[PDB]
């Protein structure tokens, strides 16, 4: 007998992550992984997700066949275990990560990794700018644009008072990784290769900025 | 308020005289108070989220980018938000670019992964490109809302001693603020550079260094994303796949 | 002994995607004014965490030099060199140096203090 | 004359701190050491050289130091003393050093006023940064001397409490503090 | 108790929920004063010691640099 | 704190010189001394 | 390449890379009163200018 | 005569670059040298004494100098710095040398 409760919890938590649908930076250890794999097995709505996760540990074995109706059921389940959108491409997050956790050997220090194998034409970001550069120009705007900077005192007084209690630095850290999942998940999507360098020297290029 | 210094030597009686003015000093003093740079980074999100009320934007930023019908809004929120990054940079100039056109992209097959806003010219005007999904799945992300980013003292010593905006909503409008921002910094290399220039910058953002410290570091305030330092857990170690046996004899960015 | 291991396997932390770390950009002091001695006693603790460095001189001798030539010229080359302006100059960049730190830590700065510094020039005099 | 005498005095021990730097065998001046973050070995050398020079100065029987000394060059605001850019002690018996080099870069770059054929000359910006540095050593070793003289809470009590300097030198080691350049200056500060 | 008082009394609240964290700092606050005028304290008959201290705090041990040593 | 004494007693190993250690593992929340200091603090006030 | 590299060590490498594409930080950066120490570079026995024609 | 002074303080100064070049113990002149791109040694030997005698020159006071150099010696264009034969720097404290051959080669 296990507890339904404490497993949900930590199942919650590691797919979480491994969707990427939060920011919420926990050390996870392998208890999790063995709480989450059994939670999914043990419930009975959730053992298209647990077969979908087991596959991963052979990478010569791939998605299982799901007809349209199984894969809106495992969607309503995602939902659900989340209780938050949610698609076929968070799924493909979750499987790929879940992957590389299962095929990633027993160590002592967490290893750090970046969104890979998700979604053929392996292209960089160039090529991309250019293609779907015109796909973009081929769209018609919606809007012709052809302004108040109000500094009522009172006002900026109770919105500082509301903002007052919030710890600027978490917000900072939500927004900043936020962009960075965003863009990774672009990235690997779209099956370009992400350059971390461009983007620690956007953060250095603020450093540098800020110092003159 | 001046404070007065004299030097005198063992060979005479002369005293050699120099007036200090203590306004440098209390500058100084209060540029290195936490509570002030927070104070200003907070006042500009609060006079960000007021521009949005009088411009009727009340509406949370995640349900204004979930309406695909009402592309209206979207546009007149990246628009002010704009405005807003154009005024702090200049304070100057209150209406942004008299004429510019707005396309919404609701799709990944033309999207740009990293760039959610974007600028071009049509040989006839500006246009933006904003990519609703992208802003969508920033703005949906669940948030680290009960974590502690590292004075105990002062609140021990204390014991013995109307909108409705939640931290979700506030780190939202931020979230979309630096994004803007980052936008707006594009979008300036652009309009004071040329387009080669700007899509030079779009696929090395080293570029920004040059060409906003020449004028913006001695002219404008401080830029939003600057407020903190950021970097990537483990870089290094993620980095290790390129790896140059360098000689760096133009290093213009450390 | 397998509970054990076991133990120690299940608290094997997993893989990660990595996340933006903040760095403090400027060491921001806090609203209210400190005194020269709780300053030094947080420094103090600040610095007993840092790596102290090995230093081995080649010799135990005080550094010294007797070359007249070299010495007479020195003396020459700042011979037209005021020592009032220059020992001005000194003190006024110690001073200033000084001030700007304390501002920048909100420590509050004792005049009294500095000028019992430079008292050393009347016990001399006097004595 | 008495006033020539002095200088030739004061200038004469100016000149042997410069040839004692010299000596030292020293690939940049002092300026460019204290920018230069990534060699510390240099830094470390030159302010225990000077402390070892105003040693034989304070104490004229001394002519040999101790060969090792522990030292952290000081980079963030938060492991900084104001008004103390150098501090020496020691535990254990090993001398321990703390080096602020972003104060003292501070101190050596501020704009002073300035109201043969070997080429060989010295500027003015130079030689005041020489005798600054000798100052803010001299006061380190002060504290050091006080430190060695009363115990390690009279070096303490002096850190926060500078009176010690009139009170702990006694006058019969007036001649001994006299041999030290920061007394031949006084500098006050007048509210104004 | 009353160490902790006199803190409290003579350098106010703040100072009296420092002191109630580290008890280092009591040192340098009576000694100034009482060091001099009053008589000896009681606890200071006898030196007390944790045994096998160093140890226990082995747990916490710093590679330290300790230029302000106020506390033997 | 007996039950905690005997199971450290008991699980440790035999050796020649006697052990020192401190009382630990008796009595969820992890708190420090200026958590509670605030915390039992008003739990104080509040009483007349 | 000496005076970029007393540039460099002088002002940092930001005062460097901008010195290597802006070379009148050779008269600003060069403040009067290391004249003397510059006026030892045989650099400084010169001028070479150019002019259209 | 005082601009035979001068002229004696730069044919001097000109002098003693010769002779700290004879000193360092060279096979052949220095355009000889430039033109040996074999030999690298000899090359980034000549451009780091040349760096160490106009650094003594700059700071009389300073009589020795770094024993490390790192060194490329570049010989295609595209690596090549044009106004900036020779480029002096240093990233973690050790000294950083780039010398465009052909460049000099042209030049002398």
């Amino acid at each position: 007998l296990i507890n339904m409760r404490r497993y949900r919890n930590a199942a919650r938590k590691l797919i979480h992550h491994y969707s990427l649908n939060s920011t919420s930076s926990t050390e996870y250890k392998i208890s999790d992984v063995v709480m989450t794999m059994i939670f999914l097995l043990r419930s009975e709505k959730y053992h298209s997700l647990f077969k979908l996760l087991e596959t991963t540990f052979d990478d010569y074995t791939c998605r299982p066949q799901m007809t349209q109706v199984q894969t809106d059921t495992l969607l309503d389940a995602v939902r659900s275990l989340l209780e938050m959108t949610i698609d076929l491409t968070t799924v493909d997050i979750m499987r790929s990560s879940f992957a590389r956790c299962f095929n990633s050997p027993i160590m002592r220090y967490a290893k750090i990794v970046l969104l890979q194998n998700v979604a053929d034409k392996r292209t960089t970001l160039e090529e991309l700018l250019i293609e779907r550069g015109e796909k973009i120009q081929m769209l018609q705007p919606q809007q012709y644009i052809n302004i108040p900077f109000c500094d009522d005192a009172e006002f900026l007084n109770r919105l500082l008072k509301h903002i007052d209690p919030y710890p600027l630095s978490r917000m900072y850290y939500n927004a900043a990784n936020t962009m960075f999942y965003t863009t990774m998940e672009n990235y690997a999507v779209s099956n370009c290769k992400f350059n971390i360098e461009d983007y620690n020297n956007i953060f250095k290029v603020m450093e540098n900025i800020r110092k003159h | 308020n001046k404070v007065r210094t004299v030097t005198e030597i063992v060979n005479s009686d002369e005293k050699i005289q120099k007036t200090y003015e203590l306004a440098e000093f209390d500058l100084k003093n209060l540029s290195s108070l936490e509570s002030y740079e927070t104070l200003k980074i907070k006042l500009a999100l609060s006079k960000y989220m007021a521009m949005l009320s009088t411009l009727e934007m009340t509406q949370p930023l995640l349900e204004i980018f979930r309406n695909k019908a009402d592309t209206r809004q979207i546009a007149a929120v990246v628009f002010s938000t704009l405005a807003f990054i154009h005024n702090r940079f200049h304070p100057l100039v209150t209406n942004f670019t008299n004429k510019m056109e707005f396309v919404v992209t609701e799709t990944n097959d033309t999207s740009i992964p990293g760039e959610p806003i974007l600028f071009t010219e049509n040989e006839g005007v500006l246009l933006c490109s904003v990519d609703r999904p992208s802003i969508v799945k920033m703005l949906s992300r669940e948030f680290d809302t009960e974590a502690l980013v590292n004075n105990c003292n002062v609140r021990i010593a204390k014991t013995f001693g109307d909108f409705s905006i939640t931290e979700v909503e506030a780190t939202q409008y931020l979230t979309l603020l630096l994004t803007v921002e980052h936008a707006y910094l594009h979008y300036y290399i652009f309009k004071n550079y040329g387009v080669f220039e700007y899509c030079k910058s779009l696929t090395d953002h080293s570029l920004f260094t040059n060409k906003l410290r020449s004028t913006m570091s001695t002219k404008t305030s401080n830029l939003l994303l600057s407020k903190f330092k950021f970097t990537i857990e483990d870089f290094d170690k993620i980095n290790s796949n390129s790896v140059t046996s360098g000689f760096n004899i133009y290093n213009f960015n450390k | 002994i397998m509970r054990s291991s076991f133990a120690r396997c299940f608290n094997s932390p997993i893989m990660r995607y990595a996340k933006i770390v903040l760095l403090q950009n400027v060491a921001l002091q806090r609203d209210k004014r400190t005194t020269l001695e709780e300053l030094l006693i947080e420094r103090g603790e600040k610095i007993q965490m840092l790596q102290p460095q090995q230093y081995i001189n080649s010799g135990t001798e005080i550094p010294f030099c007797d070359d007249a030539e070299f010495l007479n010229r020195l003396l020459k080359h700042i011979d037209p060199y005021p020592l009032s302006r220059m020992y001005y100059n000194a003190a006024n960049t110690m001073f200033y140096t000084t001030m700007e730190n304390y501002a920048v830590s909100n420590c509050k700065f004792n005049i009294e203090d500095y000028n019992n510094i430079f008292k050393v020039m009347e016990n001399i005099r006097k004595h």
